[PDB]
């Protein structure tokens, strides 16, 4: 763990082209001498590397190598590794060194914890009143409002705007829309801790590439919840990234057949990642071939390529079903580099 | 590293060890695009596609 | 920018008040502290007669009295918020009043999490220790022995990290401490012994586990009795040891207890005040028994009266208490034996004005004489009131319910006040909104307690509510403006709402209402649908600017009398802030997100200039000139921003940098460009939550120099209550930040040159330059204070 605002001199993969948010899984697998004899001499000292954020980079998050594997077939040594982003940062330098990793020169940002709004205007003799026995409804929540946010009159503001700026409100309204992708997680699996909470959102929506970026760069945590809620209410439509137009499936449609969200990473016979999403319907797509079985993600499920209709790149895999006591008897998979958060028209922007 | 194969893009240690596997691409559309599964007629038609992603 | 900020009017606000002997042993003193300020009154027959009032460089967070054995009189304890402890004693020689410090010290830890139920201060009842609770988990521990004058301290563990109120117990062998906490379990009372020299924890006498859901206050009983009273919302419960008494009166659930004072120094009577104003007496029955023992045998709470909405009560002498309010004016009331003819006990003694909490302001020239008058929404709830301040002369216009916005109209000699009133659904109470001349109620189709929005016509010179107009149900009144329009000759009444339903968190549709007052009534003139939350308007050369969500938009005037959309431009923060300058727009959100947007005249859109992105809590903000941005941000700090004058790169022009940081002491809450009064350029003023009133102006590179000159001297020959420097107390603070001041000058440690002995003006003077560069003589000082003490 660094120091806030302090600067490191780390390594860097130059095969990780991802961006990486704090707290989230990155998946590695490498065959190079100098890539593998890397993570080894990491993992005899901090075990931690340098992922950068996209080929000119300028923010980025460090990695936590947590995982190590080592297998041998075929003459060839692989080395499978999984890492975890921990802290943000932004880049000063990028020296490439010898071989063909690199040095980065870079400076630590630290994470905004900012206080409550009524931090500053609560009156002492309410002070005692401030804790509130915790939630067993949404007429409690019309009492924290009220409760939380009394000294709202002693201000220019209402108390239904400071909720709008409420941490801990912002959470629960987030909650809410991310249940109904999955019917499992319950009212925890998800941190408590805004700042914790925050960068599970990030990774978690399938949103691009350069909305991601936007999340990392967005100072406190109560801004990233806002975004976040933001993009979920108004980006209700996921289209082609290649052909921007083209609209593949829309919000209504994510749902989770495996337990670990409607979204988690999987790993494809040649170390290639795929944060798929899973969507019961689909638009504009064109099946590449037959179904096939061979390292399917879902076990009695057949995948298909699935090719957009317009740009013909690639979107994801039709899913169909081998086995007719299974429910759904056909899903789509839909990887995330692949599609683009999409606001249908009627000028709407996305709001901190 | 070298010996790779041309049709799944798999490195094996020895040029031996690549034979002996290569005949398990037998077919019309024997490559495969090691990031979505696409199977193409030639090694060219592979290349386009795989600079797609 | 160099900007200068001087206090037009202090604090007003009280937040503590605790009695005791500090001038002398025979003496009764009244210790009043209001924000920065601390007032020392003796207790009269008569009334109250004023000693000293001093200042603090902090904001007082805890102001108790204590004497240890082998003390004269009273001593005061004081820590302020940003953590400075001190111990002061009072000192008079003849007339020469100074209040000296015994010990000081900042009892600031590096780590901890500044707690939920704010800063506890208490002292052992002996006076061996002083126990502080500042963050979770902990609790600091300053042995009170006279050879610990930095005032060092430890701390001890706390398995408890929700601490609701603690408090020093009575009779007790060992310094015990009595607590209320809350875990996943409920909340229960717990007790601690201390240990000054094991510098840890010791098993308490008793505890009980269960108390009252919501038990949020302790009451330490006196050695009478002993023990601690625990009081919640429900219940009213005595606790010592296995002796327990609750009583669950019905009289005390309308609200919440939050205030506390014991008026015998046995412990058998309590004053309690709650969340409206209510006046209780907690009365201890005890029992005489026949051993010489006094045993508690049952409680009782009676409704004394109505008083104040007190945030602090303290019992004085011969019936006397003195009611300390932030909402409202603070009063000395007088109890009776018998109740009059309403029931109530209370009767109003004095009444001292408290301009806070001022949420909105404005400056009139109501007698045209080119003097500058300010009247304030103040007030909150039954407090409510408008506050006419001139040069300081403060007329007081009640209005017993909440004002949120004003606006002067000069046409009709009136004033347009915003506010609601809290309530088929009856009112409370007879307020401003039912006490009408005339009373309207708007009709449109377009679209437990609960809020009333009223727009309130207020006649300029008998301050009497003409007209009275209701808004929607469920519409929530946030913008009013007061200009002409286009073409149209007549002066409107605009008022930007907001339909509010518990349902939905953010607002889809509002409403943009234009008034008219002509004879005695309001007339809707046209009205105009909006998808979201109108939360600022402002007059823009003949047009109104707005703001829906996060979008500012122009209107225009037609001559159908209508409003008619000219150009947005869509924003990706919260347009909450909106100020103009020519055609130069501010727009920012509650987190300091500043934005610089201007209207392309000959475009007819909106461009964007400049941009400064700094996660913070803004409360108000305004333009200083073209080029200077001031606002208010956490914790109660000013900054100014301003455009690039390294004019290179079309990038660098679009960032705000940073120019001014000052830590003001105060939460302001409307800045307002006016004076008071008939060298220094522009004139800012700003309300605060206290009640304080100060002025922003600035100054030339040439005299800023100087001026901060003179005030890192005046700093060396100025004594500050408690040791605290200047330099930490304004500095740029917040939980995460300690940053030095910078762009700013503060005008009260200026303008205490004018106080300062001769000999003394001369050692700042020594050594000075002035650029009229000779030295600067004495009495070049005093001409540049007396002019700056003119702007206010
Ligand atoms: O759910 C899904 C959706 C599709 C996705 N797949 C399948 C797949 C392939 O699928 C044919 C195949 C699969 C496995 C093999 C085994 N080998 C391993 C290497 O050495 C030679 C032997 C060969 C060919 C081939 C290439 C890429 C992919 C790819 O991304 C996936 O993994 N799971
Ligand atoms: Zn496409
Ligand atoms: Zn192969
Ligand atoms: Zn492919």
């Amino acid at each position: 763990l660094h120091d806030d605002d302090s600067c490191q001199v780390i390594p860097v993969l130059p095969q990780v082209m991802m961006i990486l948010i704090p707290g989230q899984t990155l998946p590695l697998q490498l065959f190079h001498p100098q890539e593998v004899s890397m993570v080894r001499n990491l993992i005899q000292k901090d075990r931690t590397f340098a992922v950068l954020a996209y080929r000119e980079a300028q923010f980025g998050t460090t990695a936590e190598i947590y995982a190590y594997r080592e297998e041998q077939d075929f003459g060839i040594e692989i080395v499978k590794v999984k890492a975890i982003g921990r802290q943000r940062f932004k880049v000063l330098e990028l020296r490439t060194q010898s071989d063909g990793i690199q040095q980065a020169k870079v400076q630590i940002l630290p994470e905004c914890v900012l206080p409550s709004t009524m931090s500053a205007v609560q009156l002492e003799s309410l002070n005692k009143c401030q804790i509130f026995p915790s939630k067993p409804s949404y007429k409690w929540w019309q009492k924290y409002q009220k409760r939380k946010f009394h000294c709202a009159n002693l201000t220019s503001w209402p108390r239904w705007l400071y909720s709008l700026y409420d941490a801990e409100t912002l959470m629960d309204r987030i909650k809410k829309q991310l249940r109904e992708w999955d019917e499992n997680l319950k009212d925890d699996s998800l941190p408590s801790n805004p700042i914790d909470f925050s960068y599970r959102v990030a990774a978690c929506l399938p949103i691009d590439d350069v909305l991601r970026i936007q999340l990392l760069k967005i100072g406190s945590a109560i801004q990233r919840l806002r975004c976040e809620l933001d993009i979920m209410n108004k980006c209700t439509s996921l289209c082609c990234k290649q052909c921007q137009e083209t609209e593949i499936t829309t919000k209504n449609e994510i749902f989770s057949l495996s337990l670990c969200g409607p979204m988690a990473a999987y790993v494809n016979p040649h170390g290639y990642v795929h944060e798929t999403l899973t969507v019961y319907k689909a638009c504009n797509l064109n099946l590449i071939g037959r179904p096939s079985t061979e390292h399917s993600w879902f076990p009695g499920y057949a995948w298909t390529v699935a090719q957009c209709k317009i740009c013909a790149s690639h979107i994801g895999w039709k899913f169909t079903a081998t086995k007719k006591d299974m429910s759904p008897q056909k899903f789509w998979g839909l990887t995330r580099s692949a599609l683009l958060p999409t606001i249908p028209d009627t000028k709407v922007i996305l709001c901190l | 590293y070298k010996h790779k194969c041309k049709y799944c893009s798999k490195v094996f240690g020895t040029d031996s060890s690549l034979q002996i596997h290569l005949r398990s691409h037998t077919g019309e559309r024997p490559f495969v695009c090691s990031v979505c599964g696409h199977r193409f007629t030639t090694k060219g038609n592979l290349k386009v596609h795989f600079h797609r992603h | 920018s160099y900007n200068y900020v001087v206090t037009a009017q202090k604090p007003t606000a009280v937040n503590g008040c605790v009695t005791g002997h500090f001038t002398s042993a025979e003496d009764l003193n009244l210790l009043i502290a209001k924000n920065t300020r601390l007032e020392i009154y003796v207790v009269t027959a008569e009334g109250l007669r004023p000693v000293k009032e001093v200042g603090m460089y902090g904001k007082i967070a805890v102001m108790e009295l204590f004497r240890p054995k082998g003390e004269s009189k009273d001593l005061l304890f004081i820590l302020t918020a940003k953590y400075n402890a001190c111990i002061l004693e009072y000192k008079q020689s003849g007339e020469s009043i100074d209040i000296i410090t015994r010990a000081h010290g900042n009892v600031q830890d590096r780590i901890g999490r500044p707690s939920e139920t704010g800063i506890i201060g208490i002292i052992d009842p002996e006076c061996r220790m002083i126990g502080l609770r500042l963050y979770d988990g902990l609790f600091k521990v300053i042995p009170l022995d006279r050879d610990n004058k930095e005032l060092k301290a430890f701390n001890i563990r706390l398995e408890e990290l929700h601490v609701i109120d603690v408090k020093f117990l009575y009779g007790c062998q060992a310094p015990t401490i009595c607590f209320v906490y809350q875990d996943p379990q409920g909340r229960h009372v717990k007790t601690y012994e201390v240990s000054l020299r094991e510098k840890e924890f010791n098993k308490g006498p008793w505890k009980q586990e269960n108390v009252e859901a919501e038990a949020s206050m302790v009451i330490a009983v006196p050695e009478p009795f002993g023990g601690a009273i625990i009081i919640g919302q429900e219940s009213i419960t005595y606790h010592n040891g296995d002796k327990y008494l609750a009583i669950a009166p019905p009289i005390i659930k309308q609200s919440t207890i939050v205030c506390h004072n014991r008026v015998d120094p046995n412990g058998s009577r309590y004053l309690l005040g709650d969340m409206e104003g209510r006046l209780f007496m907690l009365l201890l029955e005890k029992e005489e028994q026949m051993d010489g023992t006094v045993t508690l045998k049952d409680l009782r709470v009676e409704l004394l009266g109505e008083t104040s909405i007190a945030e602090c009560l303290t019992y004085l002498d011969n019936g006397v208490v003195f009611v300390g309010s932030r909402l409202g004016d603070s009063q000395l009331v007088k109890l009776n034996v018998d109740s009059n003819e309403q029931g109530s006990y209370v009767v109003a003694m004095e009444t001292f004005t408290n301009l806070g909490p001022i949420v909105d302001m404005c400056v009139v020239d109501l007698e045209r004489q080119g003097q500058g008058q300010l009247v304030t929404c103040s007030g909150a709830f039954k407090e409510g009131s408008l506050r006419i301040i001139r040069n300081l002369h403060i007329r007081t216009v009640p209005l017993y319910e909440s004002p949120r916005k004003i606006c002067y109209q000069e046409v009709s000699q009136c004033f347009g006040v915003l506010s609601s009133r809290i309530e088929g659904t009856t009112a409370l109470r007879p307020s401003a909104s039912t006490q009408a001349l005339s009373s309207s109620v708007s009709s449109s189709k377009l679209f437990e307690e609960v809020e009333v929005h009223n727009l309130l016509i207020i006649d300029q010179h008998t301050f009497e509510v003409l007209h009275a107009h209701q808004f929607l149900q469920n519409e929530y009144a946030l913008s009013l403006v007061s200009c002409k329009l286009g073409k149209d000759p007549n002066t409107y009444f605009i008022v930007g709402t907001a339909m509010v339903y518990p349902e939905e968190a953010e607002p889809k549709q509002g409403r943009i209402v234009v008034f008219q007052y002509s004879d005695g009534k309001l007339q809707t003139v046209a009205e105009k649908e909006v998808k979201g939350a109108v939360y600022s308007m402002v007059e823009f050369n003949g047009k109104l600017l707005a703001s829906i969500n996060s979008t500012v938009r122009l209107y225009e005037w037609t001559t159908e009398k209508e409003l008619r959309t000219e150009c947005n431009h869509y924003n990706n923060i919260m347009a909450l802030y909106l100020k103009t300058k020519g055609d130069f727009i501010l727009v920012g959100d509650l987190m300091r997100s500043v934005l610089l947007l201007a209207y392309k005249p000959m475009e007819g859109n909106f461009e964007e200039i400049a941009r400064d992105f700094n996660p913070n809590w803004m409360s108000a903000v305004e333009i200083l000139d073209d080029d200077n941005f001031l606002g208010a941000e956490n914790a109660f700090n000013l900054f100014v921003c301003q455009k690039d004058s390294a004019a290179t790169t079309d990038e660098e022009r679009q960032h705000l940098q940073e120019v001014g940081l000052f830590h003001l002491g105060e939460f302001v809450n409307v800045f307002c460009h006016g004076s008071l009064v008939m060298p220094t350029q522009g004139s800012v003023l700003f309300g605060t939550v206290n009640g304080m009133i100060g002025l922003v102006t600035s100054l030339s590179e040439s005299w800023y120099n100087l001026l901060l000159d003179m005030q890192n001297r005046l700093n060396k020959v100025i004594k500050s209550v408690g040791k605290i420097e200047h330099s930490f107390w304004r500095s740029f603070h917040t939980e995460r930040k300690t940053e030095p001041a910078t762009g700013f000058i503060d005008g009260d440690l200026i303008e205490s040159f004018l106080d300062i002995s001769r000999p003394k003006m001369q050692e700042v003077v020594a050594n000075l330059q002035y650029d009229d560069k000779r030295e600067a003589t004495a009495d070049d000082l005093i001409k540049v204070v007396e002019e700056l003490t003119r702007i206010h």
